[PDB]
DNA sequence: TGTACAGTGACAAATTATCTGTCGTC
DNA sequence: ATGTACAGTGACTAATTATATGTCGT
């Protein structure tokens, strides 16, 4: 479905400024020089303008505006440690236990030593691993209820019978 | 050279004052219209109390390029049918440039007196205001299409301007998908999703198809100021706004509702609350303190 | 042309390896200076491990503009009298603003090094591990003036390098107070004023005449890394920044500490704390959890 | 001059995604 | 489909009014 560009940075506006100039209908006898007069203001070689117009047609304004790397938000400690961190925090916060990340990292240190792993994760990674989990556990406090609207009303009896009022 | 090459966009302010559903005096609306160059055909219009900023023109683009669906209340004779992606567009902020770019047509921005000459300039409250904005929407699409567009042109009077435009399209006018033309809509932002995927908008309440997955999150809305009965919701990201779902107005008493009507509903609801006297509710405040002024520990 | 007319900045990277005030190897410094292109004398000079950059260039420019002085351990026989703005400063955007503030032209895009590099530094036991950046001060700031600038070139009027300087003025500079150009100093974006006007910086604590009224507010510091024993506290306005107070380090043994020494001092605390034989200490955590997991619920 | 630990900002070191060349027939 | 609803918020907008401008001035 539709992807809308917003918050275009100024170099993306520069990309727009060439695209809005290349939008003048052209042919091979005109594309080459009307591209080159843009390449000089892009200050980069013609083939990049070709990939720019390629991506512009391929995706629109969100094609000329760069997309974050496939690695963003994904850790390099790997699948074992990503689990073990999150496993350990999760078990430490059921019942009234309230194991915070530092105590998890102290478990991670113990685990690597007994695993004979010479490179345990640093506490900053462990805190970054749990940061989205902590935020998901936070959001649950805020979720608003729409409430009843207008004149029509009923009340929810524990008999399961909604008594109209 | 051909018709449908360059599309003109024009503005005026209609010297007819209007009255609201509950009797409030409305303003005088601005009229914006999209017309051919080489035909005199009218292909897009928007009318309202919004100033002729980028707003009313961005909608008047959307008006033309989509299939011209129409309602029975218009009592239309003719199908307008003027779909087609433009290729050049011409007007009196920059946002028009982003639309032109994304839709792939050059925007190179810098005749309404036909309706000043016509009896349109003599309806009540022209120049008792016994008309309203929905009545103009129904009548004006008719009185333009069935009469001011379908008639013989002032010069080159061998063709009606619609038919001069219709035959002159270099091939056939091609409609394009609706949902890709959301950029032309209005925008509202940082709305918050309530339990079950619910949203408030213009004192009305809304609900989405899959929006319940993002309760407690925040989302943006886009809409037409012509029927807010369903409005498009998108999830905000760092440099992308992705369409999520439609959301449907709930509890409204009609099948259609213009934005002006939500303003009027609120304004009547608000103006009722303003008439209530606080005289009791106020005097008790000073009397509570005058009592407590006697307290000493 | 004149001794205040045209000053040129220069830089060098030193060929000596340094040890801290305890005995561990640090690096080989960067070195930078400005030279009056009229008199050809080495004046304002900075030395340290921070690499040449607009902050370092601006810091050496303060070292040129401000009247030079020495501590009671030097009291050196030769001294710079250099001070004042040039009409033009050469180092061939931040350097534009200092010129626009002080009112001198900024240009950016014969040099003396061998008189120290080959003649002196190559002779030291630590030439390219047994002398310190407190010592490599005088081993430059003495010899650069007590020998190099005190030398005479007949190529330029047969006078000592600085005699041409103090002779060659169309109007002799007045000295500039230290308060007039803190813009050359370092910057700290946020610091919080603790109770009683105390402020932590570089693991030290500072207090100053009026700072306690700002307790629980945020202030900016500017400081000179050659001795952090004073720091300057600044309060930010809507679009201005006003000099708030000086501040003085509490509890120092000797009132001379440089930024480099404070880092190496704090690196002692860090290395000491990191020395714990913690592996015998982990046994508590795993056996505490094993005990709690051995307790199954009653139902 | 309370005490001082868990969390956090600004940064450097390391990893590695991907985008920029000189190019080849199209 | 719908807990409740008030105090505090944001995103503008009408009115104020501090003060930047363009010309003359000496």
């Amino acid at each position: 479905k539709n992807v809308i560009a917003t918050q275009l940075s100024e170099e993306a506006q520069v990309k727009l400024e060439v695209i809005q100039s290349l939008l003048e209908p052209c042919d091979r006898t005109t594309y080459g020089q009307k591209l080159r007069e843009a390449a000089e203001k892009l200050n980069v070689s013609l083939r990049t303008v070709q990939r720019l117009v390629k991506n512009w047609e391929q995706d629109g304004l969100v094609g000329l505006t760069q997309t974050s790397r496939a690695d963003k938000g994904k850790h390099r400690i790997g699948e074992f440690w990503e689990n073990f961190i999150t496993k350990t925090y999760k078990e430490g916060n059921k019942g009234s236990k309230r194991m915070t990340p530092k105590q998890v990292a102290l478990r991670v240190e113990a685990k690597a030593r007994e695993l004979k792993d010479s490179k345990p994760p640093n506490y900053k990674t462990v805190l970054r691993v749990l940061a989205p989990i902590l935020e998901k556990q936070q959001k649950a406090k805020s979720i608003r209820s729409p409430g009843w609207r207008g004149t029509t009303l009923s009340v929810k009896t524990r008999e399961g019978k909604d008594l109209s009022v | 050279d051909y018709s449908n090459h360059v599309w003109q966009c024009d503005h005026t302010r209609v010297d007819v004052l209007l009255v609201d559903q509950h009797g409030e005096i409305l303003s005088r609306p601005w009229l914006t219209t999209v017309i051919d160059t080489y035909s005199r055909c009218i292909m897009g219009i928007n009318l309202g109390f919004d100033a002729p900023s980028s707003g009313v023109v961005a909608l008047a683009l959307r008006h033309a390029i989509l299939p011209k669906r129409y309602g029975s209340e218009y009592k239309l004779h003719c199908e307008w049918g003027t779909y087609g992606k433009p290729e050049h567009f011409y007007t009196d902020s920059n946002h028009l440039s982003q639309i032109g770019a994304q839709l792939g047509f050059v925007c190179h921005l810098r005749p309404f007196k036909t309706l000043n000459d016509q009896l349109f300039s003599t309806l009540p409250g022209y120049t008792d205001a016994r008309l309203t904005l929905r009545e103009l929407e129904q009548l004006l699409v008719r009185y333009i299409v069935d009469r001011y567009n379908q008639s013989i042109d002032a010069r080159m009077g061998d063709q009606t301007r619609f038919e001069r435009w219709e035959a002159g399209l270099p091939t056939v006018p091609v409609p394009i998908p609706e949902r890709d033309l959301d950029i032309c809509l209005m925008k509202q932002s940082r709305r918050t999703v309530q339990r079950g995927g619910c949203l408030q908008f213009q004192n009305l309440m809304y609900r989405g198809e899959y929006l319940a997955g993002y309760a407690g999150e925040t989302v943006n809305l886009r809409f037409d100021p012509r029927d807010i009965t369903t409005i498009l919701v998108y999830r905000q990201e760092n440099n992308q706004e992705v369409f999520l779902t439609r959301a449907h107005a709930q509890g409204l008493e009609t099948e259609q509702l213009a934005l002006d009507e939500a303003e009027a509903a609120s304004r009547r609801l608000r103006t009722a609350g303003k008439t209530i006297s606080n005289q009791s509710l106020l005097q008790e405040v000073v009397d509570r303190d005058a009592l407590v002024a006697t307290k000493k520990s």
